[PDB]
RNA sequence: GGACGCCCUGCGGCCGCUCAAAAGACCUGAACCCGGCCGGCCGCCGGCCCGCCGGCCCCGUCUCGAAACACGGACCGAGGAG
RNA sequence: GAGGCCCGCCGCGGUGCUGACGCGCAGAUCGCUCGUCGGAGCCGGGCAUGGGGGCGAAAGACUCAUCGAACCGCCUGGUAG
RNA sequence: GCAGAGGCCCCGGGGGCGAAGGCGGCGCGCAGGCCCCGCCGGACCGGCCUCUGGUGCAGAUCUCGGCAGCAGUAGCCGCUACUCCGCGCCCCGGAGGACUGAGGGGGAGACGGGUUCCGCGGCGCCUGCAUCUGGCCGCGGGUGACUCGGGCCUAAGCGGCGG
RNA sequence: GACCGCAGCAGGACUCCGGGGUCAGCAGCCUCUAGCGCGGGAGCGAACGCGGCUCAGGGAAGUCGGCAAGCCGGCUCCGUA
RNA sequence: GAAUGGACCAACGAGGAUCCCACUGUCCCGAGCCGCGCCUCCGCGAGCCUCCAGCCUCGGGAACGGGCGAGGGCCGGCCAGC
RNA sequence: GAGACCACCCGGCGCGGCGCUCCUGUACGGCGCAGAGCCCUGCGAUCGCCUGAGGGACGCGCCUGCAGAGCGCGG
């Protein structure tokens, strides 16, 4: 992991990339009334790649 | 702020795919500067952030200022 | 509040464990404003922050009976737990003769 | 020993992604995807699965060109061929 | 349509809270207990039980509860001392006892508990380990408490 | 999508407010199940003013024969088979 | 200063208590006790061998908690006096 | 009895002057069931004739969803351990007493995870007690190489080769 | 201390550096450095269980079997079928 | 019963037996003690089971019933054990 | 004196002292014409004396001292 490869580098870090809830602005602008990314992971709990 | 007042290096993200002798020269061709070393990191959220420090006579304060840093 | 900051920051200057880094029991509230090595440096000249000696174990027992076994008196054959050989081995024997 | 403790011994990836569909198929001894079927040039479709059809197929993706295309022929592609015919 | 007590021309104020996260069963006994007291005797009551030198009597929920001389009195031999919920009812009691001086302008003295409804509540549902790989639960037990505060009986 | 006032250390509560209505995080809101209060002490069937007398084994099921120490069935709602 | 030598540490195995555990710490653990410990030793990484096949100091053992023939989908809503 | 279809319901069937549904109480029918009244509800609904069927449940170790009694019960039994005082939390600081005991409950790498790292704020969740704690939540950052490793060489192996 | 076992699971999982005393020891037992006070607290001092400790006199008569415990044990010198 | 090997055991063995010494709560014959759990409280809080129902004796009966026939018992609610 | 919890038997408790008695076995220290010896006139395991001492106690007696009996709940 430290001696990581790049490919693997980039697909992970657009996973923290979209790892981020609903823009408060947007749930006013599109009336959303559900409020959570549901695509959200957590480390411990989440597999990415498995 | 302390790097580019102390060790003249203005801290820029870069396109990814760009390299090291391509940073130097863009920098130096848009600042109008003189650029002697450039060190680079493709950070966790994949955007490569490069390290450039001007050369001695240039100083880094001058460039940042009419940068807007 | 959470000093922990300052213990890890003090530790690093003073070059010592978190363990024998001791902060002034007064004087909390300016070790709490402090937040960098440099006014983490500043506290340790005001003494206010200060590490403690590494207060090993005293070997003043411990030569006084290396000092007797030099007379031979703690070395008799109940103190011995090891074969002649190999308290001291024939080989290097013959081999210094 | 079986099963909780061998577990406790698994410490390596078996399966890599795969640079033509993208999943955590490839198998990185062999260099085969399970699913993909690369580096095969033909794709590794078996219809005793339609649902592994229907989960990777024409329409699931954006289909950016073939879209386009239609409605060309739908408008003023078809002109242009008796045109050159 | 949260209150059961059904006012009845009674001039008698009113405190509630719900979703408290505190047991249910031992809720509803501490309520029981203050039913029928002054405001004031109620007060020195759940302070007491704090100090454990008055014991809270199970009526209902008393299977496993142990037996305690405090209870001598009380009519049933068990009892206990529950302090999250004795802190939870006391300030529902409060509220009560304010909302009666402020609403009706009665005298504190002149205010006895009246009547009382814990409910049964939707518990935050926690999981527990079991042996042999199963997951069971840890679901919580929390009430709707509802403390009334009025003149006293006939 | 909750006026105002009253309170609370606060949390939160009470008044009420908007609305036709809270319909208040939501339409109706059953059963099981449970808490308050009031009434009784109680299963079913029959008789009577109504707590007494009389009768009454747990169904479904294969089976010669099941209350069976045969088997399935905690409970309730929905779905469920010429 | 020899040895598939002996005692004994980590290690690697797993004897007995027919101990604890058995709605576990745990879909094979925990505690003592024990076999071994320079060797047909032990451990990590890469690699090869694939299902009536492999691999086996052989126990029909092992092959991802699955083995006197793995798992996945399909035939298949197989058939059942 | 159920659900739909084709007709009927004498001025064109019953409905915000309250439909369906729900709840309690009658009446009628040997019974399946029907009808009315009150209350909740808030927009649809039938009688009769002909037609159609994925048309009626107490069971299937029945499916799915809720959920009871057990029950405040079983349990929260490893790794020696905390105490005093102070904004006083199991936070933190000082002071005592401990423990892991250099094949460490020490400091680092490989792999595997993939931001868990750090600072600031916070406790709605999680931290199986608590929390002012935190690996949790929010926000803003963070990984710099001519000399280290990849890359490069070949190993076991694997791919390629007119065919 | 974040990996993999449903879990912040008395379960596993590769290495590198390795102070002092007692000692033949990298054993056991304490400690320097460093880390740190583990899915919680009190009260009581029942039976019973578990992990122990001891027991007069006898000594396996117990039991399927001495199971379990206990005895023995380090070094030096004798002395060995 | 003789390389489906016969006979033979030096050295080995967490192999299977027999005995002797030594040794001890194995036992005669149990007793006291120390921690921890238990128990009581505070804060958390399950699983499993479940036609109902949970006192007996006899008789009949699918020949061994809580429920049936006949007697005899029985406030009701819990707790620690078992 | 009784106990898992309760209950039971008793209650101005109880805490800290002082005696008595008992347990262990002669305290620290000082001293000595004790001490094998040694090398220094110092060291030294020990020994005697003060010292049936000291330390301890959950048993008995006493208090010289702080205390101690609810305006708590029922009724």
């Amino acid at each position: 992991t430290a001696n990581k490869t790049l490919s693997r580098k980039l697909r992970l870090a657009k996973k923290t990339k979209t790892n981020k809830n609903i823009p408060r602005w947007v749930i006013a602008k599109d009336h959303l009334k559900k409020t959570w990314n549901y695509k959200r992971h957590h480390w411990r709990r989440s597999h990415l790649k498995l | 702020t302390t790097q580019i007042e102390k060790n003249n290096t203005i801290v820029f993200i870069v396109d990814r795919r760009a390299s090291k002798p391509e940073i130097r020269k863009a920098f130096e061709t848009v600042f109008e500067t003189k650029v002697a070393r450039v060190n680079t990191l493709i950070t966790p959220l994949g955007l490569k952030k490069a390290f450039i420090r001007l050369a001695p006579d240039v100083q880094a304060m001058d460039v940042a200022s009419k940068m807007g840093l | 509040a959470n000093l922990r900051l300052q213990k890890r920051l003090a530790a690093d200057v003073l070059k010592c464990g978190k363990r024998r880094v001791r902060f002034n029991p007064a004087h909390e509230k300016y070790i709490e404003q402090a937040s960098s090595r440099e006014a983490i440096r500043s506290l340790i000249e005001s003494k206010i922050i200060a590490k403690l000696d590494i207060k090993g174990s005293s070997r003043g027992r411990i030569r006084a009976r290396h000092a007797a076994k030099r007379l031979g008196r703690h070395s008799g054959h109940g103190k011995r737990r090891g074969t002649r050989e190999a308290r001291m081995p024939s080989k290097t024997l013959w081999i210094q003769r | 020993s079986k099963g909780t403790a061998s577990f406790g011994k698994r410490h390596t990836r078996i399966h890599g992604s795969c640079r033509r569909c993208g999943k955590h198929s490839f198998h990185l001894q062999k260099h085969e995807c399970a699913s993909c079927g690369y580096p095969s040039a033909k794709m590794r479709r078996y219809n005793w699965s339609y649902k592994s059809l229907r989960r990777r197929t024409q329409g699931t993706g954006s289909m950016s060109h073939m879209r386009k295309v239609y409605r060309a022929y739908n408008s003023g592609t078809l002109k242009a061929n008796a045109r050159k015919y | 349509v949260k209150y059961a007590f059904k006012s009845d021309n009674l001039l008698v104020g009113k405190s509630r809270r719900d979703g408290v996260k505190a047991s249910f069963k031992n809720t509803y006994s501490t309520c029981r207990a203050i039913k029928g007291m002054g405001v004031k005797r109620a007060f020195a009551y759940l302070d007491n039980v704090l100090n454990h030198k008055e014991i809270v009597p199970f009526f209902k929920f008393y299977k496993g509860v142990g037996r305690h001389s405090q209870a001598r009195g009380s009519g049933t031999d068990k009892g206990r001392w529950p302090e999250k919920s004795v802190v939870v009812v006391k300030d529902i009691l409060k509220q009560a006892v304010s909302n009666a001086k402020h609403a009706h302008k009665k005298e504190e003295d002149e205010l006895y508990v009246i009547s009382y409804c814990v409910n049964r509540a939707r518990g935050r549902r926690r999981r527990t380990f079991r042996a042999h790989g199963r997951i069971s639960k840890y679901e919580s037990q929390p009430c709707h408490v509802e403390l009334i505060v009025g003149p006293k009986p006939l």
